[PDB]
DNA sequence: CACGTATGCTATAATGTGGCAGTCTGACGCGG
DNA sequence: TCCGCGTCAGACTCGTAGGATTATAGCATACGTGA
């Protein structure tokens, strides 16, 4: 029989009212006053009109089935707010809604990285300005050439052209040969390999030895300040909370701990060796 | 002979004089794209076709319409020079004139209401170079010609769909250029079916009903008629004697007076002539005979008016008696025969569930659009739209041509749509083949495989641009206001531009030109593929396609194709092969007129080759006459045998037409197995050009042809004397005869100097001519990177010796002397391009300054203040080429770093580091640096110093242009002035600016002075705008990607030397890795002392069966022997007469040498410049199959005072004692393949990690570990080695705990197993849970 | 995740997920409106199309094609066949302490020996240099040992040379047919980017010196050093397991 | 072919003798690439059960 | 209040969809 | 049970190179969090 979701729905609309001028008014007048059945009909009837409106709004964001569904929601909001008393027809008023609801729902579900309407709205005018220029310049317009025709900022144009880039999927094959995708190449940022993991472990274990090689009162105000042994990274003035309670003596003893430690790095074989790093 | 030829002549062992000279090898690419841009007035081709096809476009209402007028190409925005550098398409503006015409609605057709007309841009088309390349984003790229099934009709049969029945089911299929497919096919019960688009299977009479055909007409078309007369009482029947042929007499066959055949007897040819000569027309028959026969037309009772029996119904005794008494004693029935005229349509109609025309269009509609309720128009519109509308369907010219000649038709040229006739004619020949007459076509014949070059494909992709515009035009026209809306507001320029760049980029045929060798460029442009879109696939590819087909002869090369799964599909074009005007291939052939082999040549199509018998080029001509022998070995009908003289109709022109370019360069190919010949020609393309171009001593002659036609060299447009020689450029003065009278006549050739290749190798053009040398028109002025005096120079020749050496030449392993390495002769050049990008991050913009945090003064030593390394500065891995810094944001300075930055200090600025530094391992010399900046942010001071040079160098370069152009322009006027008013010095007193002031008498030459005077001014005014274009494009800010602010591109220059691991080979597929560079002390050497260069393994020869290399060696030695004799006489400083006698004795030796070069014609000076180039070795040409034989080579060896054998007395260098017995020594022209070991070796301990799999990455490109696949795994399972595997599953790969933990344990010394469980499995758990499946790890 | 080029990249699952959530939320909206059933039907058919496309795209009907006219990779696809997790990212793995290079002949070597380039074994045995360095007291920490190696100073070659002695390395050639497709040897450091292999075991690999490459692997654990010397050593592997016949035979 | 190749590699092949040699050469090397997957797939099949 | 993001409304009549795929092959089940 | 239509497989490592197009109107009223 028929097993395409497309042709099935398109069949069910093909057996639904095709209303006259005075018919539309009869149903619509009852639809506003809530006849229930009336709101169902006007909608059922004009599903055929939504499809012909979604025949031109395809290949832009979603599929044909997706456009129709959204387009139907526009016909419904048109039915929620139609004026039968007015001598003007319905098919005219409903078209304004069905063209709007489609464009708007395409603006959201077209791009992966969600873009609000405001940054998008503006982008359109920048792009539609590029059309005019391109045809007469016969050269795809620059960020400047667009800025000189609108007389608007340079970074704005460039800032609006930075949110119109495409996104290559991670699982996309590479060079007319699905040998490897981008995931088999693209690196992991977070975790650096053992060599970088053991760097910090060995460097920070060497410091634990250098802190036990200094004076007891020299490694008590030096680490408790930087937050090496203590719990919170304090300042020269804040070391007074512990037992130091000093401002001058804290600053002299902090630097006295660092001066004896600078000679511990000159003798072990670092100093200028570990200065590049 | 010419001057550039006089410098060095190649001894040709050809004996088959070239009647056809090798054509320009790059014919297809250039001629194809020429058609595409060519604005043909009527005969639409390329763009002109694309517009007339789609246009005129009219609105959906049909009140407004857009009409195509004319188009044009503007000159390129950026020329090739610039395009290659900047990095954007070398394209031309497309300006097309459109006309918007609108009609009156209530009025008939008010065509003259508003005829709006304007010109509109849409898309920029990449142009083709003179090399047949497209510059896409600064890359010369090549579009390979495609090979696809030619449209029209084709008859096939699956030799056993159901081997159950094992019945050969025959089928036909109409293949259009555009449109739906139309197939006809039989079935186990021989019922004809039709399957449009191979969709549903529908009875084949349903399509005929759709063409308005009643049951009667159908039968009347296919089947013949059998007449039955019921006279008085005796039933009678018309007999054509030729009908009851090969059948059995089921009844007693008797006539006006005679019984011919008895019941149950076979009617032979005797009985048929017995009846036919007796002139038998009528025979009385029994009524039992009709029971089974099918009635033809309808038969209504004259009386009642009802159908007694409908058409196509098997008769019976009672039906016949009902018809005899109705009043019909003239009955028509079908001529059914199970053997010849088969009853198929008849049995098919019994299956056919349709009725009339309108009902036949229903099931056709219910097939393709199932579910939609059918109307009169929807059913009719569909079927009419399929194969019967000017829109949907198009067979094309080739389609209709092949379609017609497949049906043995009347027309070559006809309609693009299928007519009723066409369909039934196709069903008819399908049924002919089913009967017995007619043979099926096969796809492998090149008569069915059409070639589609770029220009036709560029046309196709340009149509989709127009088709995608058609949509936007119609919809905007109808609902949009008529007046206000302009035609360019409805046009979009992006869909065309995007659809064309889709082709020039993403397509499988658009690929980066392989230009690591002149041979690679020319053979890669002459590549022809069956793959990509509208072709075949490795997944889909069979065998018989790949297999060499006897049509390939002269058209396609049998030995030119990758040995990769894309083996038989990809193929190079033959040497003298060319495209048929329609699409097929064609090969040159010498016509034989009345026995006389005439010099008139005819390019025979793939179709007509089969017709005539074709003699081979091995056949001997009688010096203007005919074949010397009465019997001639020839070939035809795709087979080979001997024939008589008068029977020969055509003959192979040359002996090299079977092979390609790749194969025409292999000498003694005749003595080489096709398997090794293929590999040899495949590796010859991979031959990286060497430092010093060395000519091949053992060539074929095709050498020069390749080097010249490749477009890598610079050949003279006009002959004359080289006024000026230079490393950068060449200036040549033209002779009077060739020089035009208008212009000055001084050609300019700015030679391409050292710059990059697509394979990262050297590209140079050195002048091969001396200052002030007389040069003939079409002579090579500058040599390329792999060319020498115009001849191709791919690799280098050297003294080789075939013998084992302590296993250093084990399996084809190579033992090369240090002396080769000392001459740096196989040392190669590699220009590597690296870039530094200043981006715009979220935090802020990046810049390029010398100010870099965490750095040594040692690193910023080679940089300047701007932050770019000096030109000529040596660099090594770790040194920084270009200083870059990016913004540093909220950065958590770890306590241990805040303390370390507080101790030693250097509170690094809020600006991150990412300077471009030489990649770890590379080291070269910077030869140039180029800076690209957006039109905006102020520049680096170095970027200003480079602008200084470009400008002041361009001001000089243009000053030099107008200066020398002035001198050549007044040089003419000076000669014109003497003719008439003859005065020498008195005219040359005052300066030359007041020479246009002087004139002549009323004469042609007075008009000439006015031409040169106002052309001097034309150049004087032209010089300013030439300066403007240069100045602006230097001041112009180069457009970049969004986010990028400026870029700095560096060019390094690496000199890699040969070393163990480097791969080299001959041209006979003899491969090998260099194992050891032997000391000069250790190299074997002859009694005389000179050592050997390479020592090859003799065992890489018998098994290989590529004896061509040995012949290359022997001839090379002989050739060198002659050079060694000439070298000695030139060193001894002997005489011109002595060299003349010996060299004349050398050129003339072969049996019938093709070239007969007399040296009495050569002047003394011309002989000594020749001998000076002959001393390295007399270059020899061995045509592919007409090469030199033993008799000639051994005779040459006697001239060189070399051994007849070719084996020399060798002595071991290590020791000094002789080897036990002689070894073959000679000069083999070997090559240095691109597969160099510096570009291969890799190592990894720990590095990057994958993104989700959390195993290491892949390749030395990204620094990745080698893959240990499942096969590699089972090996350790077999050993039993359990940890070695678990170690390679966890700590070496995923196990995040393991890898870091194990590292720390190794540095501790404790190499301890510490597993956990790879990440990639923990992924697989959640991935199956995401699929809605409870997969948990059940514990102990 | 974002590219270095300011671009982003997303897996096709995210895209397939947005098709499911959008249609599911639109159904919530239409059930709020009490819309006619004919529309609710389409929405439910759509929802199922999206769900089925998320689990296994190419199965029920046409697989939902995306940007480059290719089909979106679904869930099932990452568990399915070669390109699935099992065969590609679980039984087969890229491995650390691994390098490959053009091999060349080693006619001077004994059976239990193989040429290994210096700069190869350098990078391969990186954690073993840092380890032996802290022992001698030449490196105080590991980033100190890192720089010692980087500068390629003379005395670092002699330490690298120390650890490698009495240390086997695995040599693999593709394809790995039988177990002998990997054999272990005692590395001999050689100046040059070429690996030097023993002629007699060339038969097992089917390794022709016509431009072959062999993967190297370092056995880290002491058990792996014992396994390599005991089972996978070239001297302990003579006869083929297929036939009781010597595969180590001159040619 | 009814008529085989008379000559050898020392004597040299004529133009067809080579064209004839091609037919056998390319099909022999086609089965080196394509037929290998059935035999390597057998190795896979055997292993899993064993 | 404001900047960024969202929801909203407009009225001639208009009311059933539709660019490629190229066919691969030998094997083994699963509804009519 | 035969026909037919569907689903499932189809060697292992290495390489090269990056990557693409489109289009959703002007305007005002509105809802949400920091100052
Ligand atoms: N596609 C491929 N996959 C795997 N191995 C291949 C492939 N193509 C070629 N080879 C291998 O490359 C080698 C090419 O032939 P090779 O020169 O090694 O022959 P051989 O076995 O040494 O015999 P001979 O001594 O007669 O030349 C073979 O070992 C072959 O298995």
């Amino acid at each position: 029989r028929v097993l395409d979701a497309t042709q099935l729905y398109l069949g069910e609309i093909g057996y639904s009212p095709l209303l006259t001028a005075e018919e539309e008014v009869y149903f619509a007048r009852r639809a506003l006053r809530g006849d229930v059945a009336s709101r169902r009909r006007m909608i059922e009837s004009n599903l055929r009109l939504v499809v012909k409106i979604a025949r031109r709004y395809g290949n832009r964001g979603l599929a044909l089935l997706d456009l129709i569904e959204e387009g139907n929601l526009g016909l419904i909001r048109a039915v929620e707010k139609f004026d039968p008393e007015r001598g003007f027809r319905f098919s005219t008023y409903a078209t304004w809604w069905i063209r709007q609801t489609i464009e708007r729902a395409i603006m959201n579900q077209t791009r992966t990285i969600r873009l609000p309407i405001h940054i998008v709205k503006e982008l359109n005018v920048y792009l539609r300005t590029a059309r005019e220029l391109s045809h007469k310049l016969d050269h795809e317009p620059s960020a400047e050439e667009i800025a000189e025709q609108l007389d608007k900022p340079v970074d704005d144009v460039s800032r609006m052209l930075r949110l119109n880039e495409r996104i290559t999927s991670v699982d996309t094959p590479l060079g007319g040969d699905s040998e490897k995708a981008l995931l088999d190449i693209l690196a992991d940022e977070k975790e650096n390999g053992p060599e970088d993991t053991t760097q910090d472990d060995d460097m920070k274990q060497s410091i634990v030895k250098w802190l036990f090689e200094l004076n007891a009162k020299q490694r008590e105000v030096l680490a408790r300040r930087f937050g090496l042994l203590g719990y919170e990274a304090a300042t020269l003035e804040d070391v007074g909370r512990e037992i130091g309670l000093t401002r001058e003596r804290v600053r002299q003893i902090q630097v006295e701990g660092l001066r004896r430690l600078r000679e511990i790095l000159q003798t072990q074989g670092l100093n200028i060796e570990a200065l590049f790093l | 002979y010419s001057y550039t030829e006089k410098k060095r002549i190649r001894k040709d062992f050809g004996k088959r004089p070239q009647v056809l000279d090798v054509p320009y090898l790059l014919s297809i690419q250039l001629d194809s794209f020429q058609k595409f841009i060519e604005q043909d007035p009527e005969g639409q081709y390329g763009l002109e076709a694309a517009f007339r096809s789609v246009f005129p476009i009219q609105s959906y209402s049909g009140n407004s319409e857009l009409q195509y007028v004319s188009y044009r190409l503007g000159e390129p925005v950026f020329d090739v020079q610039e395009c290659q550098i900047r990095g954007v398409t070398y394209s031309a503006p497309l300006r097309v004139k459109l006309r918007l015409v609108i009609y009156e609605r209530e009025a008939p057709e008010g065509t003259v209401k508003d005829i709006k007309e304007q010109e509109v841009y849409m898309g920029e088309i990449p142009l083709m170079t003179d090399n047949g390349t497209f510059v896409i984003n600064g890359t010369e790229r090549v579009i390979v010609s495609q090979l696809h099934r030619s449209p029209g009709v084709f008859f096939d049969s699956d030799k056993g769909k159901t081997h159950s029945s094992g019945k050969v089911l025959y089928n036909a299929r109409i293949i259009p250029y555009r449109g739906s497919w139309l197939d006809f096919e039989f079935d186990p019960k021989d019922n004809l079916f039709v399957r449009i688009d191979r969709r549903r299977k529908l009875p084949a009479t349903i399509i005929l009903r759709a063409l308005n055909y009643t049951t009667e007409q159908i039968l009347d078309l296919f089947f013949e008629k059998v007449i039955f007369e019921i006279r008085d009482n005796k039933l009678q029947m018309e007999l054509v004697p030729e009908r009851l042929r090969g059948e059995t007499a089921s009844f007693d066959i008797e006539a006006n007076g005679k019984v011919y055949v008895e019941k149950g007897r076979r009617i032979t040819a005797r009985h048929i002539r017995q009846l036919e000569k007796d002139d038998v027309k009528l025979i009385e028959v029994p009524v039992e005979y009709i029971a089974g026969k099918v009635v033809a037309k309808d038969y209504i009772d004259e009386s009642t008016g009802e159908l007694i029996c409908a058409a196509n119904m098997e008769l019976s005794l009672d039906l016949l008696a009902k018809l005899s008494q109705s009043g019909h004693k003239r009955i028509e029935t079908l001529f059914t025969n199970d053997l010849d005229h088969g009853p198929y349509i008849s049995e098919t109609l019994r299956v056919d569930p349709t009725n009339d025309r309108l009902s036949a269009l229903v099931e056709i509609y219910r097939m393709m659009r199932p579910g939609e309720p059918p109307t009169r128009e929807a059913a009719e519109s569909l079927f009419e739209n399929l194969f019967f509308s000017e829109d949907r369907y198009d067979l094309s010219a080739v389609g209709r041509m092949k379609f017609n000649r497949s049906l043995l038709r009347e027309e070559i040229e006809g309609s693009g749509i299928l007519s009723k006739d066409d369909i039934i004619d196709v069903m008819k020949k399908l049924i002919d083949i089913r009967n017995g007459k007619g043979e099926v076509d096969d796809i492998d014949h090149l008569g069915n495989r059409r070639i589609r070059s770029v220009g036709e494909m560029a046309e196709n992709q340009f149509r989709v641009g127009l088709v995608r515009v058609e949509r936007a035009v119609k919809e905007r026209l109808s609902l949009g206001d008529l007046d206000t809306l302009m035609p360019q507001d409805m046009i979009n320029a992006k869909p065309i531009s995007a659809a064309v760049k889709e082709f020039f980029g993403s397509s499988q045929l658009s690929q980066f030109m392989d230009q690591n060798n002149p041979l690679s460029e020319i053979t890669h442009k002459r590549r022809i593929s069956a793959l990509g879109p509208g072709g075949l696939t490795r997944e889909r590819a069979g065998f018989e396609v790949r297999d060499v087909h006897p049509t390939h002869y002269g058209r396609v090369c049998p030995i030119e194709t990758p040995e990769g799964p894309n083996i038989g599909l990809i193929n190079s074009l033959s040497v003298y092969a060319q495209t048929n005007e329609y699409g097929f291939l064609e090969t040159p052939y010498r016509k034989v007129t009345d026995g006389v082999v005439t010099d008139e040549i005819h390019y025979l199509s793939a179709i007509e080759e089969g017709n005539y018998v074709i003699a081979q080029a091995n056949s001997n001509l009688d010096e203007e006459g005919h074949f010397v022998e009465d019997l001639v070995t020839c070939r035809s009908k795709g087979e080979s045998s001997l024939f008589s003289r008068d029977q020969v109709d055509y003959m192979d022109v040359s002996t090299q037409q079977v092979v390609s370019v790749g194969a025409s360069l292999i000498p003694f190919l005749e003595h080489d197995d096709a398997n090794r010949a293929l590999m040899g020609a495949n590796m010859q393309r991979q031959a990286v050009p060497t430092l010093r171009a060395d000519k091949p001593l053992v060539g074929t002659g095709m050498e020069r042809a390749v080097a010249v036609d490749s477009g890598v060299t610079a050949v003279a447009k006009r002959g004359g004397v080289v006024q000026y020689v230079d490393a950068s450029r060449i200036v040549i003065k033209v002779n009077e005869d060739e020089m035009y009278p208008g212009e000055a006549g001084i050609d300019i050739y700015n030679l391409t100097k050292y710059t990059r290749s697509n394979q990262n190798t050297c590209i140079n053009q050195m002048p091969c001519v001396s200052l002030g040398e007389p040069v003939e028109r079409g002579d090579v002025l500058a040599d390329g990177p792999s060319t020498d005096l115009g001849e191709l120079a791919l690799g280098q020749n050297m003294r080789v010796a075939f013998m084992p050496w302590n296993g250093y030449n084990f399996e084809d392993s190579i033992l090369v002397s240090e002396r080769v390495v000392q001459e740096d002769r196989f040392t190669t050049i590699h220009i590597q391009e690296l870039a530094c990008v200043s981006r715009d991050t979220k935090l802020g913009p990046e810049e390029i300054t010398a100010d870099i945090p965490n750095v040594g003064e040692a690193a910023l030593s080679k940089l300047d203040e701007s932050g770019i390394v000096y030109i000529g500065a040596e660099v090594t891995g770790g040194d920084i080429l270009v200083g870059k810094v990016t913004p540093k944001g909220e950065t958590q300075l770890t306590p241990e770093e805040k303390l370390l930055r507080a101790i030693f200090g250097e509170k690094a600025s809020d600006v991150k580091d990412s300077s471009l530094r030489v990649p770890n391992g590379v080291s070269g010399t910077v030869i140039d640096v180029q800076v690209f900046t957006r039109d905006g942010v102020e520049k680096d001071k170095r970027a200003l110093e480079i602008e200084e040079m470009q400008l002041k160098q361009a001001k000089k370069d243009l000053s030099e242009e107008l200066q020398i152009l002035e001198a050549g322009l007044f040089s003419r006027i000076r000669a014109v002035l003497v003719a008439g008013g003859v005065e020498a010095e008195k005219l040359d007193k005052l300066p030359r600016d007041r020479w246009l002031e002087l004139g002549l008498t009323d004469e042609e030459k007075q008009n000439q002075l006015e031409q040169l005077a106002e052309q001097y001014d034309e150049l004087k005014h032209e010089f300013e705008k030439k300066l403007e274009a240069k100045r602006r494009k230097i001041t112009q800010g180069d457009d970049l990607a969004p986010g990028v602010l400026k870029i700095v591109k560096v060019y390094l220059a690496v000199k890699r030397r040969i070393q163990p691991g480097d791969k080299m080979a001959g041209r006979h597929g003899n491969k090998g890795v260099i194992s050891k560079i032997n000391p000069i002390e250790d190299m074997p050497y002859d009694e005389n002392g000179t050592p050997v260069d390479i020592v090859l393994n003799p065992l890489g020869v018998p098994s290989r069966m590529n004896i061509g290399q040995i012949l290359e060696t022997h001839l090379g030695m002989a050739a060198k022997g002659i050079g060694d004799k000439i070298n000695a006489m030139l060193k001894q400083q002997q005489e011109v007469a002595k060299l003349r006698e010996f060299i004349q004795r050398a050129y003339d030796l072969g049996a019938d040498v093709r070239q007969k070069v007399d040296l009495s014609t050569f002047s003394d000076e011309e002989v000594m410049r020749l001998a000076e180039n002959l001393r390295k070795g007399m270059p020899i040409a061995t045509p592919v199959f007409d090469g030199a034989k033993e008799a000639e080579i051994k005779e040459l060896l006697k001239l060189g005072d070399l051994p007849t054998s070719g084996q020399i007395r060798l002595y071991d260098g290590r020791t000094g004692e002789q080897f036990e017995r002689p070894v073959t020594v000679g000069y083999m022209y070997m090559l240095k393949l691109n597969h160099l070991v510096d570009d291969k070796m890799h190592a990894r301990s720990t590095g990057s990690y994958s993104l989700v799999t959390q195993q290491p990455l892949g390749g030395k490109a990204q620094f990745g570990g080698q893959r240990f696949g499942e096969m590699e795994v089972w090996a350790l399972e077999a050993y039993g080695a359990a940890y070695t595997l678990q170690e390679m599953l966890t700590v070496k790969s995923d196990d995040v705990n393991g890898r870091t933990k194990m590292y720390k344990n190794i540095v501790d010394g404790n190499h301890q197993m510490e597993p956990g469980m790879p990440e990639s499995f923990n992924v697989l758990l959640k991935e199956i849970r995401s699929l809605g499946i409870n997969i948990e790890l059940e514990d102990e | 995740v974002p590219l270095d080029g300011g671009r982003f990249a997303t897996s096709d699952l995210n895209d397939l997920y947005r098709r499911v959530i959008n249609r599911n939320n639109r159904l919530k909206r239409l059930l709020d409106l009490a819309a006619p059933d004919i529309i609710v039907r389409n929405e439910k058919r759509m929802l199922q199309e999206a769900v089925d496309a998320l689990l296994d795209n190419g199965r029920r009907g046409r697989a939902i094609t995306g940007s480059n006219k290719r089909p979106l990779k679904s869930l099932a696809d990452m568990i399915k066949g070669k390109q699935g997790r099992f065969r590609q990212n679980l039984l087969g793995k890229r491995v650390d302490y691994s390098g490959r290079s053009v091999i060349t002949v080693g006619p001077y070597l004994r059976l239990h020996q193989c040429g290994l380039p210096k700069k190869m074994a350098l990078e391969l045995f990186k954690p073993f240099i840092y380890g032996k360095l802290e022992l001698r007291g030449l490196a105080t920490t590991i980033k100190a040992a890192k720089k010692m190696v980087e500068r390629e100073e003379a005395v670092v070659w002699d330490i690298l040379d120390e650890v490698i002695r009495e240390h086997p390395v695995l040599l693999n050639r593709a394809p790995t047919l039988h177990r002998l497709g990997i054999q272990a040897f005692e590395p001999v450091l050689i100046e040059g980017k070429a690996i030097q292999l023993h002629p007699l075991v060339c038969a097992a690999y089917n390794a022709d010196f016509d431009g072959d490459q062999m993967a190297v692997h370092v056995p880290l654990t002491l058990e792996a050093q014992l396994e390599a010397r005991a089972l996978m050593m070239s001297t302990n592997n003579i006869l083929s397991p297929a036939n009781g016949e010597p595969i180590i035979v001159p040619s | 072919i009814e008529t085989p190749i008379t000559a050898n590699f020392r004597e040299g092949l004529n133009v067809l003798q080579y064209f004839i040699s091609t037919h056998g050469a390319r099909k022999g090397l086609a089965d080196t690439a394509l037929k290998t997957a059935n035999s390597g797939y057998l190795t896979r099949r055997l292993v899993d059960v064993a």
